[PDB]
């Protein structure tokens, strides 16, 4: 019984880790993109340049 | 012959007659045990659940 019920909050609580780890990769690579999208997609190749 | 081999057979069967003894009633305190860590666990669990 401990086992299962350890097992069952275990997942519970992994796929809301997983979900909102999810959530700030999604606003993290949505404000990058926004960033590099306002900036100027080939003035970074001619930073690099 | 009779009497020293008569008191040892005694002797050890005192033994084994309170060791089975002591035994049998470990095996009803280890079902009251059960029980008891049965229904702690599982009161238990509604808590931690």
């Amino acid at each position: 019984k401990v086992r299962e019920m350890e097992l069952i909050y275990a997942r519970a609580q992994l796929e809301l880790e997983v979900s909102k780890a999810q959530q700030l990769a999604n606003v993290e690579a949505k404000k990058f993109k926004e960033m590099t999208e306002a900036l100027g997609p080939g003035t970074i190749r001619d930073l690099a340049v | 012959a009779v009497e020293s081999t008569g008191n040892a057979k005694a002797e050890a069967e005192s033994r084994a007659e309170a060791a089975r003894i002591e035994g049998e009633g470990s095996v009803l305190q280890a079902k009251l045990k059960a029980q008891a860590l049965a229904i702690e666990t599982e009161a238990e669990l509604e808590r931690v659940k």
